C-alpha cells in the first residue's frame, strides 16, 4: 500500500504546430498579327506561327 | 488530292499556301523532406475513430 499510494508527478506539455506557405507567379506574352502585301502572319502563345 | 475539269479552264497559276509551326516546353518539380522522431521498439497506435 505505501508504494501504490504515493504521489506521482504532474506535468504540463506544450505542443506548437507551425505552417508557412509561399507562392510566386510570373506571366509574360506577346501576341501580334502583321499584314503586308499578300501575306498574313499571326504569332501567339497557344498556337505558334 | 488532284482533280481535272475538261469543261472549264482556270486563268494563270494560284498557289494559296498556309503555314503552321509550334514549339513548347514544360518542367514540373515537386519535393518533400520529412523528419520523424521515434524509438527503437515503437509500436503502432490504435485510435482510428
Amino acid at each position: 500500500v505505501p508504494q501504490l499510494d504515493q504521489v506521482v508527478p504532474q506535468i504540463n506539455v506544450q505542443v506548437r504546430i507551425q505552417e508557412v506557405n509561399e507562392r510566386a507567379l510570373q506571366s509574360l506574352g506577346l501576341n501580334w498579327r502583321a499584314t503586308f502585301g499578300g501575306f498574313n502572319v499571326a504569332v501567339s502563345g497557344g498556337t505558334g506561327l | 488530292a488532284a482533280t481535272f475539269n475538261p469543261t472549264q479552264s482556270f486563268l494563270g497559276f494560284n498557289i494559296f499556301p498556309t503555314l503552321t509551326a509550334l514549339e513548347t516546353q514544360g518542367l514540373t518539380r515537386r519535393v518533400y523532406d520529412g523528419n520523424v522522431t521515434m524509438q527503437s521498439g515503437q509500436r503502432s497506435l490504435s485510435a482510428t475513430g
